[PDB]
């Protein structure tokens, strides 16, 4: 019954910019709990017309309790700002880490892929498909344990008696909607091990084209077993991609993960 | 019509602990 | 007043039954204006996990003003029920009409197709992709004109669709890239299918099983019966192309010879 | 669960514009 207010928090130093406002460190005045407070500005969300994308990403995330997913504890809003009460991730993003190390070893990658696969299983078990994951959206908690943080492209999953009227492209690709998150994992795995994604190129047009043709190469240091994994995940036809259980069981993962 | 900003998402004060 | 209440409306006969409640005829007391009041049971909705789907449907449709789109004037709700205030369509669905006449002459077909293409051009104009259109979702206003009225699978297109895609491109799969390039063009298939159903009285890809229908659509396996003229064959053939991109634009469907020739 | 839609909830004078 009691409801969030702005003066329930000690607003600390900023943690980042962001498109529609800022993220600040902060403390819940009573309990002293360290969290992160994301402030968006209503007049910028209305101007960009992204309020419903915000609503959806907040509705979806706030109903997700998982060690490897950033907790969003709640929200509230004053006349001009929207505020999101988030779990605080000290050790920055996997993007920073990957720049500072250039690439990752087998042990780090397999471990990160295990945390992504577990978080993704949970998500699906709630009829939620994440879709787009960049390393920029992957934060690190204080044990360096991995935290999925962005949900802008995520959707909640439902079907027919109506196919007579559906095009092939809605027919297919949809009702193989889980397997979109498997692609993402393949790209992250490649990227962690190699330093950059497998379809990077000069032009968006080179890139796009490569994605459809599924044309990539493996540097010589990528082990046979990582290739095996990466290759099943980057399959043109979503049907032929494995399930997240087959990824968690895959021998290369279990061979190198610092922890299950 | 501007947005009401009503979400189906928690807005209740929480005890931490 | 400010807000709608159930007590503003006299309420007449049921206009029919939906999944989650019934549609009634109705009249606003103070102006005696005739409308339809759709009633949705919160219990059944929350038990079926479609609150957000409903929300999307009402938001999208309420912002569309077009003669060939059904007006949603407003909503309100009480403890048990959600109420939608819709324009009343006197002459029934296109589905019931289709199945009394079996099939339509080309005059009606072209007329409806024109009416449909206008409606979707407008939807597209305002960044909305309508998705599943079937005869059941097409109502008829007083002068015989089509009104699109579902939006159950309708989506706002994310805008800045060149910029917002470009930049996360390395990370999304083929499915997702094609999805967002031409989702727009999904509405062209629908025109094609419907046009076909109007002339022939059954959709192009009808089959015993969902699996065959699925293979048929997948391979674009259809054939016209004899009485279908060249101009029609031409138009449908162009609309039912496997690869979204080869489908014409609404602008080209309005201009098409067979259409202009029979559209009244 | 709250049934607030960014959609019109206000009475309309139908005799008007
Ligand atoms: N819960 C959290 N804990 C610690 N740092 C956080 C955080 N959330 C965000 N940050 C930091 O502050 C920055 C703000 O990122 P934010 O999540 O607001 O991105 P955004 O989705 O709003 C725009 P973009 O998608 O281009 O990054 C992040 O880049 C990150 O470095
Ligand atoms: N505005 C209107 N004017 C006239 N008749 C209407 C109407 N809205 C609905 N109807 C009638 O009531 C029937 C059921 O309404 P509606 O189709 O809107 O409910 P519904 O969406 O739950 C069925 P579906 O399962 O196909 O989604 C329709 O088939 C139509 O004949």
């Amino acid at each position: 019954k009691r409801q969030w207010a702005l003066e329930d928090f000690e607003i600390g130093r900023p943690l980042g910019k962001g498109k529609f406002g800022n993220v600040y460190l902060a403390r819940e005045k009573q309990s002293k709990f360290i969290l992160a407070l994301k402030v968006l500005f209503k007049a910028q969300l209305e101007k960009a017309g992204v309020e419903h994308q915000l609503r959806r990403e907040v509705e979806i995330q706030s109903h997700l309790r998982h060690p490897n997913i950033l907790r969003l504890y709640g929200y509230f809003h004053d006349a001009t700002r929207v505020y999101l009460i988030l779990e605080y991730a000290p050790l920055g993003t996997v993007y920073r880490e990957l720049q500072k190390l250039s690439k990752f070893d087998e042990q780090r990658t397999a471990t990160y892929i295990t945390e992504l696969a577990n978080a993704l299983s949970y998500c699906h078990s709630k009829r939620v498909i994440h879709r787009d994951i960049k390393p920029e959206n992957l934060l690190l908690g204080s044990a360096g344990e991995l935290k999925i943080a962005d949900f802008g492209w995520s959707v909640h999953a439902p079907l027919c008696g109506t196919l007579d009227y559906l095009p092939p492209e809605m027919i297919e690709g949809r009702m193989h909607d889980e397997k979109v998150d498997l692609w993402s994992l393949g790209v992250l795995c490649y990227e962690f091990l190699v330093g950059k994604p497998p379809f990077e190129a000069n032009t968006y047009q080179e890139t796009y084209k490569r994605i459809s043709r599924v044309e990539f190469t493996f540097p010589d240091f990528v082990t046979e077993g990582a290739r095996d994994l990466i290759s099943r995940l980057l399959k043109h036809n979503p049907s032929q991609r494995p399930m997240l259980r087959e990824v968690l069981e895959h021998p290369w993962i279990t061979a190198n993960s610092s922890k299950p | 019509v501007k947005s009401s900003y009503s979400y189906d998402a928690p807005s209740d004060f929480i005890n931490f602990s």
